[PDB]
RNA sequence: AGCCGGUAGCGGGCGUGGAUCCCUGGAUGUCCGAAUGGGGGAACCCGGCCGGCGGGAACGCCGGUCACCGCGCGCGCGGGGGGAACCUGGGGAACUGAAACAUCUCAGUACCCAGAGGAGAGGAAAGAGAAAUCGACUCCCUGAGUAGCGGCGAGCGAAAGGGGACCAGCCUAAACCGUCCGGCUUGUCCGGGCGGGGUCGUGGGGCCCUCGGACCGAAUCCCCAGCCUAGCCGAAGCUGUUGGGAAGCAGCGCCAGAGAGGGUGAAAGCCCCGUAGGCGAAAGGUGGGGGGAUAGGUGAGGGUACCCGAGUACCCCGUGGUUCGUGGAGCCAUGGGGGAAUCUGGGCGGACCACCGCCUAAGGCUAAGUACUCCGGGUGACCGAUAGCGCACCAGUAC
RNA sequence: GAAUGCCGGCAUGAGUAACGAUAAAGAGGGUGAGAAUCCCUCUCGCCGUAAGCCCAAGGGUUCCUACGCAAUGGUCGUCAGCGUAGGGUUAGGCGGGACCUAAGGUGAAGCCGAAAGGCGUAGCCGAAGGGCAGCCGGUUAAUAUUCCGGCCCUUCCCGCAG
RNA sequence: AAUCCGCCUCCCAACAAGCUCUGCGUGGUGGGGAAGCCCGGGUGACAACCCCCCGAAGCCAGGGAGCCAAGAAAAGCCUCUAAGCACAACCUGCGGGAACCCGUACCGCAAACCGACACAGGUGGGCGGGUGCAAGAGCACUCAGGCGCGCGGGAGAA
C-alpha cells in the first residue's frame, strides 16, 4: 500500500555504514521507490555535463547520490543520539515517531 | 416421429440384435449374436382433431393416450374458453393435465 | 487546484440550482476551449490549467447529477 | 452535458487553413462523430457568426512507432465553415 | 510525507487546512457484443413516439422509450448470454485389445448438445436379503479382484455386511367439508379455482358415534457474534580493524512467547523489511455459530368400508440398466399391443408354485459429509531461462 | 558420439554460381566526406491497342515537403515506395446509404426434427440490374464534377396565386 | 370500389397532324488558346478561332427487319377509386427557407493488387492519335505521354 520509511525529509540522520559512515546530515530528499534517501554533503559523485545552456563551460558538477534508507539512522532532537524509531500514540490520538533511547519526539 | 403432447413419450434408442443358432432350451448349442446395431423406437403418434368451445383443436398424441385427449375436453366444461384462440385453448387443456 | 479551492468549489456548487450549474458548466467548457486554443498555438505555459478546468467541470456535473438524482 | 465547445476542439493550424480566412472559410478540428448541421450551430453559438456552408472530411490517424511498438495516432475530423458575407471570426484571424 | 502510472524530460502544478496511495460505497460510463426499435459485412447505418435545443417547419443534435418468448389478471414478473475444471441429463465413435476377426474390448470413454450451481447428482424404502436381521441418501476404507459375467477367449466385475465422514427430514393427491366461478341436460348435477382436512406400513387417512384439551419447532425471516474485502503495534550493539564496502576478524555488551525468512556495498538475532505475540472496520460481502420471531407440529378406543397417485400395475412383444453377452433370467427402466384393483388392495425375496417373511409403485422437495480450481494464500529432498507454463521480457504477440 | 535425432552457433562448397528479360547507352554541368548509379542539359536507343491515359477491385499513407542514409534496395547511393517530422483527401447534383427489387439469404403464419437444429407463401435483407438532380474552366507542393468562377438543375418544408 | 384498365358496339381520326420526350445544332454568357525564345511561369496574343472532306461499335432509341432457342423483378412515374376528407387535400406556377451520413490522398497490367522477393507469371471496364501496307484493335515507324528494365568495366578461348 505504501513503502515504510523510518526517516523523512528533513530530519537529522547518522549515516551508519558505507564510505561515509559516521557522517551526520539533514535529509534533503526521500525516494520511497528506490527505498533511498539523499543526505546533505554525503555520497558526493562527479558527474559529467555537456557544454549546454544549463552548463556553459561544461566540465563536471557534484551531486549527492542516493543512500539505501537502511544505512541511515535519525538523530534524536532531545538526547542528541542516533536511535531506532518507535511509534507512540498521543491523546490526539495521532501517532508519532519517538526516540528509542530516551522518549523524545522525532516528528 | 416425435413427442406425445399428452404423455411426453419420445423416440427411444434400442439395439436391433440379430441372432443365429438353436437355443439351449431346445437342445441346441446356443444362440450366437451375428450383429447389434442402434435403431429407434417411435411412439405411435397420431393426430387427434377435437372441437372445443367452437374452435378446432388438434393434438399430436401417442395412440395409448388418445382417450386422454377426450378426458381433457370433458374436464374443460368448467372453463371460460369462449372467445379464445385455438392456441390458448390448447394451453388451457394441457394445463388440466 | 489547491485542496482549499476544491473544497470551496464544491460548497458553492452544492448551493447552486441545477439551472445555475448548467450555465456554469457551459461557461467553463467555453473557457476550456479557449485554453485548448492557446495550448494549440503554444501560448499556454501554465498547462496545468487545462487538467484543472476539466476536473472542475467533472465536479460541477457530479453535483448537477447529485441534485437531479432525488 | 453537450455544448458547442464539445464539438469544436481546436483550430487547424496550417498554410492551407490560413489561406481560407481571406474569403471567410474557417477550418476546425471537430469531434469525429459531429454532424454538418451540428457544427453549424456550434460555430454559430461559440463565435457569434452566421454559417452559410459547412464542409467536412475525416482525417485518418498516421501509423507511428517508438522502437518496437507499432501504433496509430487518433483519427480526426475537420470542418470548413463558411461565415456570412462580411462576417469574421476574430479568434482565428489571430493569426 | 510526499505526489502528478510504467517515465526520465520539457513546460507547469499539488500536499500536515492531510495530497499521491490502499479498501468500501456511489457517480459518470461513447460504440459493439445475449444485444433486444429496425437493418447490418460486430464496433456501422436507418427509424416510430414523447420531451428539449437552433431562426427551426424541412435538417440535425440531446434525454426518455420501442425486440421476442414464457408465466400471471395494456400492465406486471421471469427468460435469453457467459464461466477454468467439476456435475447431471439427451446423444455417442474409432484406433486399440482379443497377437487375424465379426460377438466381446476399448467405453457409455473421446466428442456433440441441453441444463445446473457454488457445487451438481442422490435422498426418507412398493429398499435390502436370510441376519428370527437392517433402516433415507451421498462419500472414503473394507468386503474383493470375492460372487459371478465371458467367442467361459481376451477380458469384464458387483452387492449385502463391517469400519468411518456427515446426519434431517418434510410438502402434497384422493376420501370428506366450505366457498366462489360456468356449463346446461336444472340439480342432493357435472366441471374449474381457492381454503380447510390429510400424508401413512405396529397400515394410514376420511366420516359417524364415544372418553381425554401445554409442550415441540424450522431448511423461512430478524438481530448478533465470528469471517472476508484496507491496515497497525512489535524486543535488543557499540567500538576497533582489513576492505570500495563489514554484516568478516577482534573487544566488550544486549534481546529472545521474536535465532522463519528477505534486504542493506561482503557473511547482521540487536541497521532495514519482518518474525513471536498482539491490535483493527464507518462501508460492502458473508454468517453453517449464538439469540429471537414465524410457518408447521400433537389423543384413545369402537363402528363405517368412503379414500389411499391409470393408459399405471399386470401379461405379452422389442430393448436398455445390473456382475448377468438368452442364460434356469428374476429385478429396475420402457417403444408397441392388451389392460386391473384400493388394503379381503398391491410390488419384492433370481423361472415357476406353495408356505413364510419384507415393502407400500404409478406427485414433489430436502442441508451436511462428496467433486473441481478461473481466483487469493501457504508450503516444497519442485524448475532455474534449451529448464519451469506456449509466455520470467509488451505472447496467445511476431509470424 | 551417433537416433537422415532436437535447439542454437559456426564451418565446407567459394571469393565460386548468381546479381531476375539482349529496349542501350555517351558526354558536359551541378551537389556532396564520397557519385557509372542523385539533379540539370545535349546526344543515342526502346514502347506507343502501350511499356501512354482514365475507372473498378484489392492495398492502406505507399501521396506532398523538409531533414536523413544504419538497415531495406540483389552493386552504389548524396536517391527512394526506406528512417524522422510537418502537411495533404472539402460534394444536395460523382459513388453508396436515408429508394427498388434479382438469384440467394432471412423469415410473421405454418410445418418438421432426440438436443443442436432443418424447412417455410408473405414480409424483410440482398446489385456492378432498375431508379435519381452538373457541365466547362481556374486554383494547391499535395484535393477538386467536391474549393472558386460562370451558367444550369433536384428534392423536402412553408407561404401565395390559380 | 372505380369515371381507370379489359371486352363489345357506334362515330371522327389515321405511313398526317397534334400532344409529349430525347438527341444534335444554334444560343445571352463564361472560358481556353500553339510553335518559338525567354528565368512550372512570362511572352507570343486584342491570338485566330473559318471552309472542305472522312466518320463510328457512340447518340436520337423504348428505331426498323428477320429468326427461334421465344428473351427478370420491384420501386420511382401515371391513372383509378376505398375508408376518410372535402375551412382539408392534391395538381400547376412562383417565392423564400431547408438539404444528413460514409468514400474522395496515392498505387492500380503493377516495385504499392495475387504470386515468401522491387518475382519475365496472374488481374475486370473505358480512351487508345498519325502514315503506309486491300481491311483491321494486324504489321512497321512515329505523336502525346512514358521508359532504357537498381551492378558495372574490359576481353573477343573452348
Ligand atoms: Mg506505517
Ligand atoms: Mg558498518
Ligand atoms: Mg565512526
Ligand atoms: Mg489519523
Ligand atoms: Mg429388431
Ligand atoms: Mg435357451
Ligand atoms: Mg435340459
Ligand atoms: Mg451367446
Ligand atoms: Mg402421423
Ligand atoms: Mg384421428
Ligand atoms: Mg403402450
Ligand atoms: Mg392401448
Ligand atoms: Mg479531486
Ligand atoms: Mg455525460
Ligand atoms: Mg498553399
Ligand atoms: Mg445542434
Ligand atoms: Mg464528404
Ligand atoms: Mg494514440
Ligand atoms: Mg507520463
Ligand atoms: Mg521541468
Ligand atoms: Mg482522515
Ligand atoms: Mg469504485
Ligand atoms: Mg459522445
Ligand atoms: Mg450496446
Ligand atoms: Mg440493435
Ligand atoms: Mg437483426
Ligand atoms: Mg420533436
Ligand atoms: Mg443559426
Ligand atoms: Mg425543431
Ligand atoms: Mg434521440
Ligand atoms: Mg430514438
Ligand atoms: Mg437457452
Ligand atoms: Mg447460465
Ligand atoms: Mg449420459
Ligand atoms: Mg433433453
Ligand atoms: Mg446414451
Ligand atoms: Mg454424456
Ligand atoms: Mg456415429
Ligand atoms: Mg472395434
Ligand atoms: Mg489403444
Ligand atoms: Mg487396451
Ligand atoms: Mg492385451
Ligand atoms: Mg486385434
Ligand atoms: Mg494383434
Ligand atoms: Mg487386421
Ligand atoms: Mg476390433
Ligand atoms: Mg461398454
Ligand atoms: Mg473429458
Ligand atoms: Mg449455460
Ligand atoms: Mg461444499
Ligand atoms: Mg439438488
Ligand atoms: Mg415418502
Ligand atoms: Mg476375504
Ligand atoms: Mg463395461
Ligand atoms: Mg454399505
Ligand atoms: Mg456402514
Ligand atoms: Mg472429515
Ligand atoms: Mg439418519
Ligand atoms: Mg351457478
Ligand atoms: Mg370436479
Ligand atoms: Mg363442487
Ligand atoms: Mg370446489
Ligand atoms: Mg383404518
Ligand atoms: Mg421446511
Ligand atoms: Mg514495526
Ligand atoms: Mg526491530
Ligand atoms: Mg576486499
Ligand atoms: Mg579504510
Ligand atoms: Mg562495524
Ligand atoms: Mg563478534
Ligand atoms: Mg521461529
Ligand atoms: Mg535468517
Ligand atoms: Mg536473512
Ligand atoms: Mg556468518
Ligand atoms: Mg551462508
Ligand atoms: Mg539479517
Ligand atoms: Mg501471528
Ligand atoms: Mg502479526
Ligand atoms: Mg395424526
Ligand atoms: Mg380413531
Ligand atoms: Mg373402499
Ligand atoms: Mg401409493
Ligand atoms: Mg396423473
Ligand atoms: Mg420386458
Ligand atoms: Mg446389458
Ligand atoms: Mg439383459
Ligand atoms: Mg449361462
Ligand atoms: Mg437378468
Ligand atoms: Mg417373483
Ligand atoms: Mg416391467
Ligand atoms: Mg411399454
Ligand atoms: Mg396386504
Ligand atoms: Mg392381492
Ligand atoms: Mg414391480
Ligand atoms: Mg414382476
Ligand atoms: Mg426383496
Ligand atoms: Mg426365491
Ligand atoms: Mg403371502
Ligand atoms: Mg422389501
Ligand atoms: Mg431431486
Ligand atoms: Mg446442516
Ligand atoms: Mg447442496
Ligand atoms: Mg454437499
Ligand atoms: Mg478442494
Ligand atoms: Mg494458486
Ligand atoms: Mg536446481
Ligand atoms: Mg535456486
Ligand atoms: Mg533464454
Ligand atoms: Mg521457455
Ligand atoms: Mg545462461
Ligand atoms: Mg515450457
Ligand atoms: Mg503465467
Ligand atoms: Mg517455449
Ligand atoms: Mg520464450
Ligand atoms: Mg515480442
Ligand atoms: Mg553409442
Ligand atoms: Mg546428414
Ligand atoms: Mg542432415
Ligand atoms: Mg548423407
Ligand atoms: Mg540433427
Ligand atoms: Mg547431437
Ligand atoms: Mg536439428
Ligand atoms: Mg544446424
Ligand atoms: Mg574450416
Ligand atoms: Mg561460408
Ligand atoms: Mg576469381
Ligand atoms: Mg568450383
Ligand atoms: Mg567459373
Ligand atoms: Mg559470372
Ligand atoms: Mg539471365
Ligand atoms: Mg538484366
Ligand atoms: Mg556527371
Ligand atoms: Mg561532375
Ligand atoms: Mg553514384
Ligand atoms: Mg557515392
Ligand atoms: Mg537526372
Ligand atoms: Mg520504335
Ligand atoms: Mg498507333
Ligand atoms: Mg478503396
Ligand atoms: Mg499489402
Ligand atoms: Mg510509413
Ligand atoms: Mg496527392
Ligand atoms: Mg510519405
Ligand atoms: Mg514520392
Ligand atoms: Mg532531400
Ligand atoms: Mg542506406
Ligand atoms: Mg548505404
Ligand atoms: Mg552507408
Ligand atoms: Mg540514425
Ligand atoms: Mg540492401
Ligand atoms: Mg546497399
Ligand atoms: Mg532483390
Ligand atoms: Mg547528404
Ligand atoms: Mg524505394
Ligand atoms: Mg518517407
Ligand atoms: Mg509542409
Ligand atoms: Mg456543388
Ligand atoms: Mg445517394
Ligand atoms: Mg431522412
Ligand atoms: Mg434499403
Ligand atoms: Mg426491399
Ligand atoms: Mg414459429
Ligand atoms: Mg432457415
Ligand atoms: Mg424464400
Ligand atoms: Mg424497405
Ligand atoms: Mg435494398
Ligand atoms: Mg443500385
Ligand atoms: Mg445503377
Ligand atoms: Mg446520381
Ligand atoms: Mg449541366
Ligand atoms: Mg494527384
Ligand atoms: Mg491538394
Ligand atoms: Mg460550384
Ligand atoms: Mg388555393
Ligand atoms: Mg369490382
Ligand atoms: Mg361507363
Ligand atoms: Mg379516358
Ligand atoms: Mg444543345
Ligand atoms: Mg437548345
Ligand atoms: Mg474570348
Ligand atoms: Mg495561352
Ligand atoms: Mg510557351
Ligand atoms: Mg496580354
Ligand atoms: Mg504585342
Ligand atoms: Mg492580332
Ligand atoms: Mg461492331
Ligand atoms: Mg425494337
Ligand atoms: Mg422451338
Ligand atoms: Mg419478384
Ligand atoms: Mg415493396
Ligand atoms: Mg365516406
Ligand atoms: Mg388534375
Ligand atoms: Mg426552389
Ligand atoms: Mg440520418
Ligand atoms: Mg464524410
Ligand atoms: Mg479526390
Ligand atoms: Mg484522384
Ligand atoms: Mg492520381
Ligand atoms: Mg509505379
Ligand atoms: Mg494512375
Ligand atoms: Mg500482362
Ligand atoms: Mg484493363
Ligand atoms: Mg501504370
Ligand atoms: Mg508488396
Ligand atoms: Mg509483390
Ligand atoms: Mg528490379
Ligand atoms: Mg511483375
Ligand atoms: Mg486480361
Ligand atoms: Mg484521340
Ligand atoms: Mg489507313
Ligand atoms: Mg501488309
Ligand atoms: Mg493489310
Ligand atoms: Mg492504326
Ligand atoms: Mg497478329
Ligand atoms: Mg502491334
Ligand atoms: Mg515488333
Ligand atoms: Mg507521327
Ligand atoms: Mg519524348
Ligand atoms: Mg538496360
Ligand atoms: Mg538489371
Ligand atoms: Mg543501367
Ligand atoms: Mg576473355
Ligand atoms: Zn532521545
Amino acid at each position: 500500500m505504501r513503502v515504510k520509511m523510518h526517516v523523512k525529509k528533513g530530519d537529522t540522520v547518522l549515516v551508519a555504514s558505507g564510505k561515509y559512515k559516521g557522517r551526520v546530515g539533514k535529509v534533503k530528499e526521500v525516494l520511497p521507490k528506490k527505498y533511498a534517501v539523499i543526505v546533505e554533503g554525503v555520497n558526493i559523485v562527479k558527474k559529467a555535463v555537456r557544454v549546454s545552456p544549463k552548463y556553459p563551460q561544461g566540465g563536471f558538477i557534484e551531486k549527492e547520490a542516493p543512500l539505501h534508507a537502511s544505512k541511515v539512522r535519525p538523530i534524536c532532537p532531545a538526547c542528541g543520539k542516533p536511535t531506532r524509531v518507535r511509534k507512540k500514540f498521543l491523546e490526539n490520538g495521532k501517532k508519532i515517531r519517538v526516540c528509542a533511547k530516551c522518549g523524545g519526539a522525532l516528528d | 416421429s416425435k413427442v406425445c403432447e399428452i404423455s411426453g413419450k419420445r423416440p427411444i434408442v434400442a439395439n436391433s440384435i440379430q441372432r443365429r443358432g438353436k437355443a439351449k432350451r431346445e437342445g441346441g448349442v446356443g444362440k450366437k449374436t451375428t450383429g447389434i446395431s442402434k435403431r429407434r423406437q417411435y411412439p405411435n403418434l397420431q393426430k387427434v382433431r377435437v372441437r372445443v368451445a367452437g374452435q378446432e383443436i388438434t393434438f399430436r398424441v401417442a395412440a395409448s393416450h388418445i382417450p386422454k385427449v377426450y378426458e381433457l375436453v370433458e374436464r374443460a366444461k368448467g372453463l371460460k374458453l369462449e372467445g379464445l384462440s385455438p392456441k390458448e385453448i390448447k394451453k388451457e387443456l394441457l394445463k388440466l393435465l | 487546484m489547491k485542496l482549499s479551492e476544491v473544497r470551496k468549489q464544491l460548497e458553492e456548487a452544492r448551493k447552486l440550482s441545477p439551472v445555475e450549474l448548467e450555465k456554469l458548466v457551459r461557461e467553463k467548457k467555453r473557457e476550456l476551449m479557449e485554453l485548448r486554443f492557446q495550448a494549440s498555438i503554444g501560448q499556454l505555459s501554465q498547462n496545468h490549467k487545462i487538467r484543472d478546468l476539466k476536473r472542475q467541470i467533472a465536479r460541477l456535473l457530479t453535483v448537477l447529477n447529485e441534485k437531479r438524482r432525488q | 452535458m453537450k455544448t458547442a465547445y464539445d464539438v469544436i476542439l481546436a483550430p487547424v493550424l496550417s498554410e492551407k487553413a490560413y489561406a481560407g480566412f481571406a474569403e471567410g472559410k474557417y477550418t476546425f478540428w471537430v469531434h469525429p462523430k459531429a454532424t454538418k448541421t451540428e457544427i453549424k450551430n456550434a460555430v454559430e453559438t461559440a463565435f457569434k457568426v452566421k454559417v452559410v456552408k459547412v464542409n467536412t472530411l475525416h482525417v485518418r490517424g498516421k501509423k507511428k512507432r517508438l522502437g518496437r511498438y507499432l501504433g496509430k495516432r487518433p483519427d480526426r475530423k475537420k470542418a470548413i465553415v463558411q461565415v456570412a458575407p462580411g462576417q469574421k471570426i476574430e479568434a482565428l484571424e489571430g493569426l
